[PDB]
């Protein structure tokens, strides 16, 4: 009798909501207001909070036909629009999941392939793929890992294509993430696609976060007047937090490269932060003849 | 209490306002408490070109600042820390302690 | 599933024993009753109801 | 049916108090200042009349600027 | 078209108003600094607009009244002073040297 | 007696309506009428998104047969078990299919590589055909190689294994016949030629500017064989590197943007890029760098020769005498570029008109040639 | 500046003592004050000054 019931809500349409508030004790708050004239904004949730998508707030008493503890403070459930009650638990993350995220999950690129580039090659093997494997001798001798990396140089030498030849080697998944791309029109929108690209990041493990631009991600401005252009350096500051936060992941690479030649916006003193450089090495006349 | 300053800007009206009231009303219930704000630069602009563009959010979170200062309320048993990269946007009521 | 959903409100104020000013979100602003199996103890000057 | 305004709260800080609080500390000296807002806030709500007879009006509004520290 | 110069309207101004008469179709007289704006959008959409508003009433005759922004290409093709005057400046070549009236519009710059 | 008929003509077209709009009506439908202006013979059944619009979406899934993708402020739902089919491609819609932002929502069609909404200029086929050659001569022996060429014989190209640039460069004096040169062979080379004028690009708040770019890039790809023709790209073409001062930030958030779908891993296709600066100078290294831009295209002083082609192009339209040689006076006038050249010629034929003649005279032309010395100088 | 885009452009003096004496009476009709004071001596008490 209870399965025919539950099953009709489900079909479409349906409301999705997020809990706001696990909590299972003191209930009443407040949502909306009269009128007249003077403008200030109030809002309020608690008890247990689903706010459904109609901005609407509600008050539940707890089931079991989910678990409430295998629920969050900040998680997607499926409500009977009847009685307002949590018939079934959705994935994680909310929102978007990148506007944008570009996965590539086995690229088609090989450095093997290509001879000349030889030298910027032993220094890339050597700095990404050697800490995973190699682990067993890192923990005798007690020092971590890196965690990012930095390339500089003038663009268009096909830097990236070895960027691409070693995802493709080592069995990560990589992600393109494109710096006007985290810009939005939207207002504080970006640092949530950064919080977000990270979490992803972490379910994926091992993953390589490319994030080109070092000037759409590489300015912050040291001038006084600085104020308009606030989104641009709460972004900024966002993902240098958010590796300073806490103590590294072995679950992320990230590798930065520019794409104008050469700036200070310090993203670099940690190793937390970017410690490895990678410079490009000016044109030998023996390397052009073996490419060519 | 663990603040980072880009949650409080949001896309909503009002919101920043609202989070920061009771964020601070908890403490005063809950004391002794810590609230530690990593990198203020939300709460960091006193504008130039005097927007109201994303800029009115600066000016509400801002006034937000003073305004439990400015109150009835005494951080009775509540402690502040602030960090900052550059110091250069601090306001005037701010040198006085 | 049969059992009723419970909207949020905050008390303005007090109006009669029968009436009080709520400003509810399933509609807008209302004069509301109240269960005559409530306690007057509870009627407080501003709270959430 | 008619039924007055009322309401009185708001989460971005709004108060009408039943308790007065403080005094002037180590943040007084205002004697200067004291001496003008004396005249202004407090002679035509107490006496209204005094203001009406010699025939000049009241203020409406007073401007305070200076930071609130 | 053509360029009438000479200081401020004397009988440039005279000339204009007397030729719209004689020639028998829609005068519309835009005065071209208020084309100006601060504002990113703005100004770029209007004279757009201009040329829009152009087209349905053609045969017509456009009127510009002298403009501060007509005389400023430096060196650069754009500068990081202020942009938007050579923004529109291009665009009100783009428009000329896109497409060419025997009489569909007829120009008296001044 | 016009008026009998009219009216036979909209009753007749209604009855059969009627009929058709009750049976639509039942079981609700897409957004909300037809307009034709192709065939009725030829009926897609992909439509272009980057959003869905739903409005009912009945289909065929076991998990639950009428499921729905939004993102939309009201109405965001989505479905109740991931990745299971909903849109029923375009059904109940008509661009319903997968949102860009991403909910675990299936995908019959992609939010990218789709014409979308826009704000386009697309001009069909041009008429002209060599109108300042001449000196205009090595532009367009150039350009026929570089744009028509691989569009025309394609299949020669892989087996040698070579691959065709993909953006050529034009600079120059515009409407002296660089701006020709790019329409001319937009009607020879027969693929759709695309108009963007960078400078509208340029909007009045950030992140839409590059919103933009990439829109312009998703429908360029659909279509294959296209051109898109840049006006003045200087706007948000180089100048610049000097990283922000002021919303010289915004402009460069364009230009860098546009850089990542070139260099990126797109791919050419057919599509070609014609690019117009005024003194390529401005432009900045990375515009100019390999791997977009490898062909420059110039303009040049005109040889006396090749005045005479200009002038024997004019010469057709214009009544003339020919018993005087053109080629003469010319060696004698100012070396200037093609547009002076059709110009003297135009003042030409209205000294005539004054004088009550219909025939060209040796007079005119003496005359032509101090008004255009003096208004190079103003 | 270019006449005909002109018509007139007119003065206004800057005050004198005559004048101060006049706009004094016309503030004193707003409000009571005593009867047998002699304003002439009042004006003359102020230097230059704006009305």
């Amino acid at each position: 009798e209870n399965s025919e019931k539950i099953k009709v809500n489900k079909t479409l349409p349906y409301l999705v909501s997020n809990v706001i508030e696990l909590l299972d004790v003191d209930p009443n708050d407040q949502e909306e207001d009269g009128a007249n004239i003077d403008l200030d904004s109030q809002r309020k949730g608690k008890c247990a909070v689903i706010k459904t998508s109609t901005r609407q707030t509600y008050f539940l008493p707890v089931i079991g036909l989910v678990d409430a503890e295998k629920l969050k403070p900040g998680d997607l459930v499926g409500v009977n629009k009847d009685s307002y009650l949590i018939l079934e638990t959705l994935p994680t993350e909310y929102d978007s999941r990148v506007k944008a995220m570009e996965v590539d999950e086995r690229p088609t690129e090989q450095y093997s392939d290509i001879g000349g580039l030889d030298k910027q090659i032993q220094e890339l093997v050597e700095a990404i793929v050697l800490p995973m494997n190699h682990k067993e001798k890192f923990e005798n001798l007690g020092i971590q890992p890196p965690k990012g990396v930095l390339m500089y140089g003038p663009p268009g030498t096909g830097k990236t294509l070895l960027a691409r030849a070693c995802a493709a080697q080592t069995k990560a998944t990589f992600l393109k993430l494109a710096g006007p791309q985290l810009v939005q029109m939207f207002i504080g929108d970006g640092a949530k696609l950064v919080r977000d690209a990270f979490a992803l990041a972490k379910e994926k493990a091992p993953s390589i976060i490319f994030i080109d631009e070092l000037d759409a991600i590489g300015t912050k401005r040291f001038d006084s007047e600085k104020a308009g252009d606030r989104e641009v350096q709460r972004t900024m500051l966002e993902l240098l937090n958010q590796l300073d936060g806490f103590q590294p992941n072995t679950q992320v690479k990230v590798i930065a490269a520019t794409n104008r030649v050469d700036i200070l916006d310090p993203a670099l003193l940690r190793s937390g932060r970017l410690d490895r450089k990678i410079e490009f090495p000016m044109p030998n006349e023996e390397a052009r003849a073996r490419i060519m | 209490l663990k603040v980072v300053s880009s949650s409080i800007v949001d896309k909503y009206i009002g919101e920043s306002a609202r989070l920061i009231r009771e964020m601070f009303n908890y403490a005063r219930d809950h004391q002794p408490c810590i609230i530690f704000m990593d990198e203020i630069d939300a709460i960091g602009g006193r504008r130039f070109s005097e927007g109201t563009s994303a800029d009115r959010e600066i000016q509400r979170t801002l006034m937000e600042l003073l305004n439990q200062m400015d109150g009835f309320d005494t951080l009775h048993r509540v402690k502040m820390i602030m960090a900052t990269n550059r110091p250069d946007t601090l306001d005037p009521a701010l040198l006085r302690p | 599933l049969q059992s009723v959903g419970q909207i949020v409100g905050e008390v303005l104020k007090q109006l009669t024993e029968e009436k009080f000013i709520v400003k509810a979100t399933n509609g807008p602003r209302y004069v509301v009753g109240c269960r005559r199996q409530l306690d007057k103890s509870k009627l407080k000057p501003g709270t959430r109801v | 049916d008619v039924l007055p305004p009322e309401a009185d709260s708001s989460i971005m800080m709004l108060t009408s108090d039943q308790k007065p609080d403080v005094m002037y500390a180590d943040i007084g000296g205002m004697d200067i200042q004291k001496q003008e807002v004396r005249e202004a806030v407090e002679l035509p709500l107490t006496h209204f009349e005094l203001y009406k007879q010699i025939g000049i009006d009241p203020p409406r509004g007073v401007l305070m600027y200076g930071p609130p520290g | 078209g053509v360029i009438l110069y000479g200081p401020p309207g004397t009988g440039k101004t005279l000339l204009a108003k007397a030729v719209a008469n004689q020639t028998s179709a829609t005068f519309l007289r835009v005065v071209g600094s208020e084309l100006i704006q601060k504002y990113l959008g703005d100004g770029p959409k209007l004279v757009r607009e201009l040329f829009r508003v152009a087209e349905e009433h053609a045969p017509s005759i456009v009127f510009i009244d002298e403009i501060d922004a007509i005389g400023t290409k430096r060196y650069d093709s754009n500068s990081g002073g202020e942009r938007e005057i050579q923004r529109t400046m291009l665009e009100l070549l783009n428009q000329l040297d896109g497409f060419d009236s025997r009489g569909d519009v007829k120009v008296i710059m001044a | 007696i016009k008026q009998v008929e009219d009216d036979i003509q909209q009753l007749l077209k209604k009855i059969n309506e009627l009929t058709g709009i009750k049976e639509s009506d039942t079981g609700l439908a897409p957004p909300a009428l037809w307009d034709l202006a192709a065939d009725k013979q030829t009926l897609q059944s992909e439509q272009p998104l980057q959003v869905a619009r739903c409005t009912k979406i009945i289909n065929a899934d076991s998990e639950d047969p009428k499921y729905i993708i939004n993102v939309k402020q009201f109405a965001k739902f989505v479905v109740d078990l991931s990745d299971q089919v909903a849109p029923t491609d375009i059904e109940e819609g008509m661009r319903v299919g997968v949102d860009r932002n991403k909910y675990q929502i299936h995908i019959p069609l992609p939010p990218k590589i789709d014409p979308t909404v826009t704000m386009m200029q697309v001009e069909e086929k041009p008429d002209v055909t060599y109108s300042d050659v001449g000196g205009c001569k090595e532009q367009i022996e150039k350009l026929r190689e570089v744009v028509e060429t691989p569009l025309l014989h394609p299949e020669r190209f892989v087996n040698l294994g070579i691959e065709p640039p993909k953006g050529v460069l034009l600079f120059g004096p515009p409407g002296t016949g660089k701006t020709l040169c790019a329409r001319a062979v937009a009607n020879r080379t027969d693929a759709c030629f695309i108009r963007v004028i960078g400078s509208e690009l340029v909007q009045k708040y950030v992140g839409e500017g590059a919103r933009m770019v990439r829109e312009l890039f998703e429908m360029a790809r659909t279509k294959k064989a296209c051109l898109i023709f840049f006006d003045e790209i200087d706007a948000i073409g180089g100048a610049r590197f000097d990283d922000g001062a002021g919303g010289d930030n915004e402009v460069q958030r364009t230009m860098l943007e546009l850089i990542n779908q070139l260099d990126g891993f797109d791919p050419r296709g057919n599509i070609k890029v014609l690019m117009a600066t005024n003194r390529p100078d401005t432009l900045d290294p990375a515009l100019m760098r390999p791997g977009r831009l490898d062909r420059k295209i110039e303009f040049s002083l005109p040889d006396l020769e090749g005045r005479t082609h200009i002038f024997k192009i004019h010469a057709r339209s214009m009544s003339v005498e020919r018993d005087i040689r053109f080629e003469l006076l010319a060696r004698l006038c100012p070396n200037s570029t093609g547009a002076e050249i059709r110009s003297v010629c135009t003042e030409a034929g209205m000294f005539a008109i004054r004088a009550r003649r219909k025939i060209a005279t040796e007079k005119d032309f003496l005359e032509a040639v101090n008004k255009v010395i003096k208004s190079y100088a103003k | 500046l270019r006449p005909g885009r002109i018509d007139r452009k007119i003065e206004f003096p800057p005050p004198n003592e005559e004048a101060r004496l006049d706009i004094l009476k016309i503030h004193s009709r707003k409000m009571n004050l005593t009867r047998g004071i002699n304003l002439r001596k009042i004006a003359e008490l102020m230097p230059g000054a704006s009305g």
